[PDB]
């Protein structure tokens, strides 16, 4: 293994001769101290290296060692439950081993535990022809998730020796006969974070994700393989929404990525996330989460690589046949790292100092998400769903980062602190929000429920949009100038906001609403509407309809709290509506 | 086919090869990486025995000493054939559809050739788009360039697919083909196009060039040039009337801007290179007709407008090269108007040479201007009429604004799956006008037929 | 004096309320122990006064110890500095303080060193000696101006609005030297102070500071001229 020598040091930029055995983008251990650097350029045998940690105290003469690879992740058992930085340093191993609260220059630690014994259960048989993504056996890594060991990309051939037993992730568990002879496989593979893990095919992300959060699942849904953006205004309950999706969604794993956050904000996530309880098991959510945590203090390259490191891990589990959600907060800070990196490379800036390639990088990320047929003879499916927070200074959505994002994703959940001000939660602005998946989801939904769901959703939304119109008429001038049909409309609208859109995350039952419960609840809201219309045309007046329906609207208000094993007491409200309204027709 | 194993420098996505010979400016290259990977590139500069190349897929992972460069001896070319019809390609014209072939007749520079000014013929005859607000008030002629100006969140994608399906020449005896260039769009956007085109069988007469958002910038920049080169072949060697549709031209300019920055150029006006005007002119001038030839090329560049600003480099510069423009607005779109065409700021500079008796029908010119003026005063009859509301409604001015209401919802709001023959368009033209008294009017011989 | 970066999973959430004794902060924009909360002001505006007041008055509601104040003056006039050093001497706030004074006619590199010196002192007092340290720094705008000067001298190429690409990292590098740490008695709370060039909120200095710190306190001219003190 060949060793360069530093010939120049000037700020973050180091140059070393005798590097010809290395490659553009290789990661480096620079100097005596051995700090992390990336080769940016090569002229003959001279490498220019962008160094990620302070170069203070380094000068000509000292060694440089190429790692032999671009920035990569270790992928194998031990990865679930960890907290990493943007470049996969293990933040807990860091504390035990260095006995320190500080991240010291050029301390190197493997991302995963290489010493831990795991039980490997072999599922494949000797003689079997295999290639990238075939499953050879599995590890029960956590109480929840089964880690499937796949044949790495690049390998093809015949299983020669496989066997169950206790192994560390370094031990050869399997030998493949290839055309180049015998290759040993371990339970781990490395992958470069800027290269998307290959797939058999990309599919349309057409299955709706069940978040159990009524405003999302119903009016602004995201499909498994879709992507949503969320603005991040202070005081609008973003964290609580993030948590609800992280824990209620019907995905197998969450990858959470914190890009380059304020120290104390990042500390918050680090504390709160481990306390999320997994709904089906009672175990920590961490038993199926991988967290990346970066403070704005971290190296710019770790802040920049955060999302890639994130997505690559998500891809690895996708390949196993799983549904993964990747949560990036906030991609605005990620982009700030991009901007810095651009200035460091003495580049031409684009708009507002952002590199010319901002949009590209965003696209590259989002297009690495989606529903796919993974490699392997199984042709199994998996998917990655992106939920990305944005936090444009002062809230301004019209800036570069949010603009380019809405140019490539399909769902926008617009959190709004004025809704928060009004105690309306989740503070998703139902006028400004959208989901370009609504139609396709409507179709699935109508099919799976045997019901006119699309119709109900669009009626619901038509009612809310009517309310925006009416509201302006009332403000200027007169609530007592509106027809009975409009006063009725306002009450149905109020019922959609208060009884449906408003969900309390901290309540046993309201915390999560099933697809079937969502349907009965909206069916009862809309049929109060329909029965009252019928009664109004039959010559009953508004005030009288209100007056005589106190009890039954109360039942509508408490719908959200009916347990799932009792959806009959929701259906039955329809009978109570009809019977009450028809009675009033006299 | 030269191969050199003598790479001297890599800086970002640029490499210097040395001890090279017979290499030409802009020649395509292949980099054979030490690990077996192959990347395409282009020679940016050639000096003595050196060549500087740009690698499309970038230069990450490359080990200089063990990589090699094949110099191919030609620039970016398209391999043309009649078998392009019904096939899908990417931005460099590689098959994307898993189909068979194709063995090209020949290879052409995607830059093309500049037409001798005496050889060019003036744009001539009606193309039917099936879209009233274009076919009537903003008519499209064979050989024209009429862009769609738009904006993020706008259904210009949907409009694009519709014209592609509904564009026809009625009648003629000459073939009619569509080249469709998608530039930097998402996989889902693409899948939507390939899905619609096949559902309706528009594919059977379309050639499709699909450039994705995550494709390298150089492929974005090349995509329309591949498309126009296919267009011109079909038009000028096969005698077809060819309609070229490209979305989204805004994506294209970002890509220029991205290449310009990589190549260490000083930016021009508002971020973009001075030569954005020139570059675009290279594209839009590639439309028209040739004296002595039957075929034509017609262009509908589609673009989204940043900040929704018409004076921005991108639409502005497009403006001076093209011949009118179809605007789409948010006010109309939000009213569920499909397509949301605002006809007032919309214009076709060439209508006159593609309408009237023989081309469309005798009443075209007049009905257009009558429907237009009536929509003009009708909208003013509401702009100042929300100021002073309907507490008192005018008898003439409130029969005008009802026209301004119905125009949008019945005449323009036709639907994205609705092909309206010109015959139909004009019949609905008059049907709406009969809301006004005769004294508010085309001419005396109106009620004639 | 560069220090070392705090392991993100080593930090503790800031918990405890700091009585600054200034209604507008304490009630409406509460400073909390371990927070980074800066003051954005302008030339002519009395941030100086506000700074001295927070330093005299800041206390926790606990049983201690008292705050130790580490005060870093950065590129300020002799007048500014002489105000501080007399107030601290007058009140006896000095017996509780560590002062780093660096004036406008001081070499721009020393300007650059000043905050790094102060923070090194603060972390030592806090994380090795178990003290609760309150770090006040004026005027960060000056730190920035000094940055451009050295940067120009090293022949670097400026990013957004004339300032260096690396400005962000530099700034975070200062302001993230703060907070409570698990298992440690002491803590560092920062109140960086800065004048906004041409009162421009979007200027890189105030903009980037905002991305890094946990909020900000603004003084306006409309308030100051109207004799309001503190003009928050």
């Amino acid at each position: 293994m060949q060793i360069g020598k530093i010939i120049k040091v000037s700020g973050p930029l180091v140059m070393a001769e005798n590097m010809s055995e290395a490659s553009i983008q290789d990661m480096c251990l620079v100097g005596d101290l051995g700090v992390i650097g990336e080769i940016i350029e090569m002229r003959q045998d001279v490498a220019s290296i962008q160094v990620y940690e302070e170069t203070s105290g380094i000068g000509p003469g000292e060694p440089v060692r190429s790692t032999g690879e671009a920035l990569s992740v270790e992928l194998g058992p031990g990865i679930i439950s960890q907290m990493f930085d943007g470049i996969q340093r293990p933040l807990d191993t860091f504390m035990e081993v260095t006995q320190s609260n500080f991240l010291g220059r050029g301390v190197q630690l493997p991302a995963l535990d290489h010493e831990k014994q795991w039980w490997f259960e072999a599922t494949i048989e000797e003689g079997t022809e295999v290639s990238a993504g075939d499953i050879i056996g599995y590890v029960d890594e956590t109480k929840i998730i089964q880690h499937k060991i796949m044949v790495p990309n690049g390998i093809k051939g015949t299983v020669q020796k496989i066997e169950s037993g206790s192994f560390t992730i370094d031990d050869p568990i399997c030998v493949i006969e290839t055309e180049q002879g015998l290759k040993e496989l371990t339970m781990m593979q490395k992958w470069p974070v800027r290269r998307g893990r290959p797939i058999k095919q990309k599919l349309n992300p057409d299955v709706p994700m069940i978040t159990g959060q009524r405003v999302i699942d119903t009016f602004f849904p995201v499909t498994k393989g879709g992507a949503a953006a969320v603005p991040g205004p202070f005081g609008a309950g973003k964290t609580v929404v993030q948590h609800q999706i992280a824990k209620w969604s019907d995905v197998d794993l969450v990858v959470y990525v914190g890009c380059g956050e304020r120290g104390n904000e990042m500390t918050d996530v680090v504390n709160e996330f481990p306390e999320l309880i997994d709904p089906n098991t009672g175990e920590s959510l961490m038993e199926r989460t991988v967290l990346i945590a970066n403070t704005s203090n971290m190296p710019v390259a770790a802040r920049e690589a955060s999302i890639y490191t994130g997505i690559t891990i998500a891809e690895y589990f996708r390949d196993m046949g799983y549904d993964v959600a990747i949560m990036a907060d906030s991609t605005s800070r990620w982009a700030e790292a991009l901007r810095e990196m651009s200035g460091r490379l003495e580049e031409m800036p684009g708009d507002e100092g952002y590199p010319a390639y901002l949009g590209s990088r965003l696209a590259e990320y989002y297009e690495r998400s989606g529903r796919v047929i993974a490699l392997g003879s199984d042709q199994r499916e998996g998917s990655i769903t992106a939920i990305s927070a944005v936090s444009p200074s002062g809230g301004d959505i019209s800036e570069p980062v949010t603009q380019n994002t809405l140019r490539v994703v399909k769902v926008f959940w617009g959190l709004d602190s004025s809704l928060a001000q009004k105690r309306h939660f989740p503070s998703i602005n139902w006028i400004q929000s959208y989901s370009l998946y609504s139609t396709e989801v409507g179709r699935y939904m109508d099919q799976i429920l045997q019901q006119d769901w699309s119709d109900m959703v669009t009626e619901g939304m038509r009612i809310l949009q009517e309310e925006e119109q009416l509201n302006e008429i009332v403000r200027l001038v007169g609530i007592d100038s509106l027809s009975d049909n409009d006063r009725l409309t306002l009450e149905v609208a109020k019922s959609i906001r208060e009884d449906y859109l408003q969900q309390n995350a901290f309540d046993d039952v309201d915390t999560f609403t099933s697809r079937e419960k969502q349907f009965n609840m909206l069916k009862v809201i809309l049929t109060f509407g329909k029965e009252a219309r019928k009664a109004l045309s039959l010559g009953a007046y508004f005030n009288e309809i209100m007056e005589g329906t106190v009890a039954v609207r109360e039942r509508i208000s408490r719908s959200k709290y009916i347990p799932e094993e009792e959806l009959a007491k929701i259906s039955s409200i329809n009978e109570e509506i009809k019977e009450t309204i028809q009675l009033i027709v006299s | 086919i030269k191969e050199y194993r003598t790479i001297k420098e890599v800086v970002g996505p640029l490499m210097a090869v040395e001890k090279v010979s017979g290499v030409k400016y802009e020649e395509l290259i292949e980099v054979r990486m030490q690990n077996g990977e192959i990347r395409r590139g282009q020679v940016l500069e050639v000096q003595e025995d050196k060549a500087m190349v740009q690698i499309f897929e970038g230069t990450s992972g490359i080990n200089l000493k063990n990589s090699s460069v094949r110099f191919l001896g030609h620039p970016l070319q398209l391999g043309v054939s009649e078998d392009m019809i019904g096939r899908v390609f990417d931005g460099l014209g590689r098959p994307k559809d898993n189909g068979p072939e194709i063995l090209p007749e020949k290879y052409l520079d995607i830059n093309g050739e500049v037409i001798n000014p005496i050889a060019r013929d003036y744009p001539d005859e009606f193309i039917q788009t099936g879209i009233s607000a274009i076919d009537h008030l903003n008519t499209l002629v064979r050989g024209q360039k009429l862009p769609v100006f738009s904006g993020s969140g706008l259904p210009h994608k949907e409009l694009a697919a519709q014209i592609a399906r509904q564009a026809t020449v009625l009648d003629s005896s000459d073939d009619f083909a569509v080249v469709f260039a998608a530039i930097g769009i998402t996989f889902e956007e693409a899948e939507f196009f390939m899905e619609d085109f096949r559902q309706t069988g528009a594919i059977d007469r379309s050639v499709m060039f699909m450039n994705l958002a995550n494709d390298p910038a150089i492929e974005r920049i090349a995509t329309p040039r591949m498309a126009l080169t296919a267009a011109e072949y079909l038009a000028y060697e096969k005698g077809m009337h060819v309609l070229v549709i490209m979305t989204d031209m805004t994506n294209y300019a970002e890509a220029l801007r991205e290449i310009s920055a990589a190549r260490r150029e000083v930016p021009g006006r508002r971020g973009y290179p001075g030569y954005l005007y020139t570059n675009l002119a290279t594209l839009f001038e590639r439309a028209g007709r040739i004296r002595g030839l039957k075929g034509s090329v017609t262009q509908i560049p589609i673009l989204t407008m940043p900040e929704d600003d018409k004076t921005h480099p991108i639409p502005d510069l497009t403006g001076y090269i093209t011949e009118g423009q179809i605007i789409l607005t948010r006010e109309l779109y939000k009213s569920g108007i499909q397509p949301p065409i605002d006809v007032l700021p919309s214009l076709s500079r060439l209508k006159d040479k593609g309408t009237g008796a023989g081309k469309t029908r005798e009443d075209h010119a007049a009905t257009m201007n009558q429907l237009f003026a009536a929509y003009a005063q009708g909208k003013q009859a509401k702009e100042l009429a929300v100021v002073l509301g309907e507490s008192a409604l005018s008898d003439i001015d409130k029969i005008y604004a009802k026209f301004a209401e119905r125009f949008e919802n019945e005449y323009v709001n036709q639907g994205f799956y609705t092909n309206r023959t010109i015959t139909e368009t004009l019949d609905l033209g008059w049907e709406l006008l009969a809301m006004l008294p005769r004294t508010e009017l085309r001419i005396k011989d109106d009620l004639l037929d």
